[PDB]
């Protein structure tokens, strides 16, 4: 804890050029600019993770309400390339987590992951998350087209 | 860089830097009257060639009803010359300024709610505390952070 | 009858009369001798006048009246003190301002000022086992301030380089967060210990993460020695920071972050974008965005590369890529501004400062009432690129309205300041109102207004507005430039180019006593100019063939003061002997070519093989100069030379493959 480098900050108007830069630098799929303008009215569920005072990440959140049960979807969590193995990814999503357990009224947690990134589902298994179901031709253009989804169930 | 007091010949290009990375800017006559008021607060920093590229504009606030207390203006660096160390060493400048010449109990201020870069100056290592949130102190509606540090444990150190 | 007397000394110390207002305070004395008002206004009368050993004897009888008085304040009376100490050392009495200081000392609440004048005073009276007790103190407030390492250095005097680094290795153990400490000792070591001691200055810096590493390092790059040493190490760092997370593959402590290695090629693309080789300094720049695309230090480079290769459409792609970024930081918003004003895009650049601006108004008619002298200069020199040159006379006339703006801002401080007694920093504003147009803004908004009228002569095409169309239709273009110049004459005569404007005014009005006085003034300070050899050539040439139409006092004392200033000979001979003294300077060799053209238009083959020298043995054979020997045989100076400004134009391409002016059409 003592000596922290690694840190958080809000998604402002002023710095959302910044966020959709670590998208598409980081992520093969592609979000239109309403899905930008949903992210200035959500809160503490979209922060930018710094490290050494640059912006080196993201993670996006949404509140769901699906099955007769408040969830929430984690659409994009991730770090560039030359920033990973650091620390960066588990405190972002310690932050969700965190909300999760204060609020209480959350029942899930969850998230599709690509059938090729098999770096993310072991990082995803050490927190609690379950392979509970396989998609397929979830993406359009990319060449793995399938998608598993990860749930985390709270109570 | 060369960090020293403040001289009325330099006044006119702390208004360059103001201007430059600030959107709150001012005239040139009240320049001319931090400087003729309290002239020890004032302090500015330098390269070589002797251009400026940083400045504090400080200030004692004249009130009968409360202890005599600081007042920072401004404070503004370069981009140029940013993450240098150079804002906490002007502010420490000026706040022994105000301890030795003003006998002052502590020094205020207002910065935004969302200006990252100075809440973790006043916050993380001035050690300020955040007294009242003013709502939509500012042009474009933004909220403003108040915030207070006590100069009295700096008092003691300069008498020890 | 006060308030009559009062305010005519208001407006005598605002037309600096001295003697009037010396006459004007002393009716006050006897009129109302108990106010600290009628004191402290005569005291200053005598300040201004040079009298400073009358000026000493009236801070002492209105003092020794004031410390008895029940009103005392512990600051009004501390700033009369410090004062009182300062008129005594302007007489020159160093030995009774230290006896004055040592009595007062514990009265005065300003311990830097005291012990700043207590440390100079023991210098000039050869004390200094005293004096560097005096300086290890004021070190230890501020270990940041370059003037009391020097008054260290004139105290313990050291003899070599050895124990001249002793004075400032004693603060790295004492002071670790002290960057003045650790910068200054590069400044005068050499060799093995100018490598060691560098690189320990490197080192702290790329892991902590400053982007000013290479601002603090650019002096010292006027040396092929140091640079040398600088290119090897950084190259020696970046090479093991990307194989074994080191900066030396012997050194055994922990690896480093990604953050270090991003750093050491931050530098090496401003290192080698000072060298002049942009096309390594591209390289690694973009090696460094391909790792953090939302780093804006980044884009502030990429841009500056652009700049100095010649390419400010493209550099002004990148201010405009940086600002996206982050939309609340005004630097990185004033900086593209202003690159787009320098690609002549000055409607893109007003909905620029629109960002930062009063909503309730215009994006420049906000910065003409917020005092924007940057804005208004670069919109100036633009607006004469674009060959609109009223325009640009509209933006010159604004900012010389700036400065009558300030010179009447004084008149609410004459009576504030001897109210209050603040008498250091009050005198201080007088002599600063008196050389206020000797600020940096002034002449570059001038030399725009100069040399517009200069062009208007030769080629003709609340309070008042400013209309462009009506400026730009003047009937007295050179009378009009007078009065740009009149305040540059007096107050910036250190600069070469004050009295060659001086010449090129009084060239197009034959009025030669001051086309000489002029170019004897400018001689005297780089006799090797090549814009002063212009003028003595073309004021030698109108002695000779135009000796009939001048007065006969006037031709009688000419000619006698030129054979002072070069030997026995003609124009034509004075050329090749400016020629042959500084061949290896490109800008001295297109001044010289101008000239053998202008005395002899039928010399054009040899002037045209002077001007397009470009090999590798030239001094000054950059881009800021082979674009003014290509625009020069454009614009006629050279003659008609179509053919001969073709195959230089691709030649200079291959010297700089980015710049605009040399791409082929
Ligand atoms: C299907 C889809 O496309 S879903 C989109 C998922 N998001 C992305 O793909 C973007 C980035 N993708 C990644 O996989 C990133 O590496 C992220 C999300 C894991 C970023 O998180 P990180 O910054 O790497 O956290 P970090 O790895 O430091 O800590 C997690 C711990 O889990 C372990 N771990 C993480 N990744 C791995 C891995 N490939 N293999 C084995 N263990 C791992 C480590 O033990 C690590 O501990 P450590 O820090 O002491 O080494
Ligand atoms: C006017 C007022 O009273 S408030 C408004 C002040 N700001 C403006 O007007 C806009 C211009 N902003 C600036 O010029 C600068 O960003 C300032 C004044 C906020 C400070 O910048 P710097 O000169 O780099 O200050 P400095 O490096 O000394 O700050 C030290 C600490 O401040 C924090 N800090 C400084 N800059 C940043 C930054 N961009 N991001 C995050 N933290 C920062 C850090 O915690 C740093 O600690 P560290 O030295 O251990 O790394
Ligand atoms: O913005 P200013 O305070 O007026 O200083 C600028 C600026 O220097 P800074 O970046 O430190 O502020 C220029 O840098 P850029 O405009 O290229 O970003 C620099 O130019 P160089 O670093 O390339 O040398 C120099 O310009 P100049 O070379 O003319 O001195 C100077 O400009 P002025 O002091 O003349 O206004």
């Amino acid at each position: 804890m003592k000596g922290s480098r690694i840190e958080l900050g809000d998604v402002t108007p002023h710095n959302i050029k910044q966020l959709k830069r670590l998208n598409q630098v980081i992520f093969p799929v592609s979000y239109n600019d309403k899905f930008y303008k949903d992210v200035l009215e959500v809160g503490e569920l979209a922060k930018l993770a710094y490290f050494n005072d640059i912006a080196v990440g993201a993670v996006c959140c949404r509140v769901d309400h699906s099955q007769n049960q408040k969830r929430l979807y984690i659409m994009t969590l991730g770090c560039l390339a030359p920033y990973r193995r650091l620390g960066i990814g588990t405190k972002m999503l310690n932050h969700v987590l965190n909300i999760c357990e204060k609020d209480g009224t959350f029942d899930n947690i969850y998230l599709h992951v690509q059938i090729s990134n098999e770096s993310a589902i072991d990082f995803y298994r050490k927190f609690g998350f379950e392979i509970i179901e396989t998609k397929k031709n979830y993406y359009k253009r990319i060449e793995p087209a399938d998608a598993h989804v990860l749930q985390k169930n709270l109570k | 860089m060369n960090i020293r007091n403040a001289r009325p010949e330099d006044l006119m290009n702390m208004q360059h830097c103001n201007l430059l990375c600030l959107p709150e800017n001012y005239q040139m006559k009240y320049y001319f009257y931090h400087g003729l008021s309290w002239p020890q607060l004032s302090y500015i920093a330098e390269d070589e060639n002797g251009k400026i590229v940083g400045y504090v504009l400080a200030k004692m606030e004249e009130d009968p009803d409360d202890v005599p207390h600081g007042h920072i203006t401004s404070l503004a660096v370069k981009r140029s010359h940013r993450r240098l160390g150079l804002a906490q060493k002007l502010m420490d400048q000026a706040s022994r300024a105000m301890i030795e010449n003003f006998n002052a109990k502590y020094v205020s201020l207002h910065v935004r709610k969302s200006n990252r870069a100075a809440l973790h100056l006043y916050s993380n290592t001035l050690n300020f505390q955040i007294s009242e949130v003013e709502p939509k102190y500012y042009a474009d509606g933004e909220d403003a952070y108040a915030m207070k540090r006590d100069l009295t444990q700096m008092a003691d150190e300069l008498r020890r | 009858n006060l308030q009559i007397l009062r305010d005519l000394s208001l407006l005598q110390i605002q037309m600096r009369d001295l003697e009037g207002y010396r006459e004007t305070r002393y009716q006050l004395l006897q009129l109302r001798p108990a106010q600290r008002a009628s004191w402290i206004g005569y005291a200053i009368a005598y300040h201004l006048l040079e009298d400073y050993e009358m000026a000493a004897k009236i801070l002492e009888e209105f003092r020794k009246t004031q410390q008895t008085s029940p009103d005392k304040v512990d600051y009004e009376y501390s700033e009369l003190l410090l004062y009182q100490n300062q008129v005594l050392r302007e007489a020159g009495l160093y030995r009774e301002a230290l006896e004055h200081l040592c009595t007062y000392e514990k009265q005065i609440c300003d311990k830097l000022a005291v012990e700043e004048t207590k440390g100079e005073l023991l210098l000039q009276l050869c004390r200094l086992e005293d004096a560097a007790d005096v300086y290890r103190g004021l070190q230890e407030r501020n270990p940041e301030n370059w003037a009391y390492y020097k008054g260290l250095e004139k105290a313990l005097k050291p003899a070599n380089m050895l124990e001249r680094l002793k004075i400032y290795e004693e603060a790295w153990t004492k002071y670790p967060r002290g960057l003045v400490p650790r910068r200054l000792p590069l400044n005068f070591l050499s060799g093995e210990k100018f490598k060691e001691c560098l690189d320990k200055f490197l080192r702290m810096n790329f892991s902590k993460g400053c982007p000013p590493v290479f601002n603090t390092l650019r002096s010292l790059y006027k040396d092929k020695e140091k640079v040398a040493i600088i290119e090897e190490l950084v190259v020696g760092y970046e090479t093991s920071l990307k194989s074994c997370r080191l900066f030396n593959p012997n050194d055994d402590g922990k690896e480093e972050p990604p953050t270090t290695l991003l750093w050491v090629q931050y530098y090496l693309a401003q290192h080698y974008d000072k060298i002049g080789q942009p096309s390594i300094a591209l390289e690694y720049i973009n090696t460094a965005i391909e790792s953090t695309p939302t780093l804006i230090e980044l884009f502030l480079v990429k841009a500056k590369i652009y700049k100095h290769a010649g390419n400010i459409k493209e550099a002004a792609r990148w201010m405009d890529e940086a600002q996206a970024l982050d939309t609340a930081d005004r630097f990185i918003n004033s900086k593209c501004a202003k690159y787009m004003l320098k690609a002549n895009l000055i409607k893109e650049a007003e909905e620029m400062c629109s960002k930062f601006t009063r909503e309730g108004t215009s994006a420049v008619e906000n910065l003409n009432e917020m005092q924007c002298m940057w804005f208004q200069t670069e919109c100036a020199q633009a607006y004469k690129a674009m060959n609109k040159f009223g325009e640009a006379l509209k933006k010159c006339h604004e900012i010389e309205r700036h400065f009558i703006e300030i010179t009447d801002d004084q008149f609410d401080f004459h009576t504030y300041c001897m109210r209050k007694i603040t008498l250091r920093s009050y005198v201080d504003l007088l002599k600063l109102e008196d050389v206020l147009r000797q600020h940096p803004f002034y002449f570059k908004a001038a030399r725009i207004a100069i040399e517009i009228y200069l062009k208007l002569h030769d080629n003709p095409l609340p309070k008042e507005e400013l209309i462009p169309e009506k400026l730009a239709k003047v009937e007295t273009p050179l009378e009009e430039a007078i009065k740009f110049l009149t305040p540059l004459k007096n107050l910036v005569k250190n600069k070469i180019e004050t009295h060659l404007f001086a010449f090129e005014i009084y060239f197009r009005k034959e009025k030669f006593l001051l086309m000489l006085q002029s170019v004897k003034r400018a001689f005297a300070i780089d006799s090797s100019h090549p814009w002063l050899h212009e003028c003595m050539i073309r004021l030698f040439n109108t002695a000779v063939c135009e000796s009939k139409d001048l007065s006969d006092t006037v031709r009688t004392v000419l000619k006698q003061e030129m054979n002072r200033l070069f030997g026995a000979t003609n124009p034509k001979n004075f050329n090749e002997t400016f020629l042959k003294r500084n061949s290896d300077s490109l800008p001295h060799r297109l001044s010289a070519a101008k000239m053998v053209y202008y005395l002899d238009p039928s010399s054009q083959k040899r002037a045209i093989e002077l001007a397009t020298t470009l090999d590798e043995s030239l001094t000054n054979r950059n881009l800021q100069t082979c674009m003014e020997v290509l625009e020069a045989l454009y614009d006629g100076s050279l003659g008609d030379c179509k053919e001969a400004a073709e195959i230089y134009r691709a030649n200079c391409h291959k010297l700089f493959p980015y710049a605009l002016a040399f791409m082929p059409p």
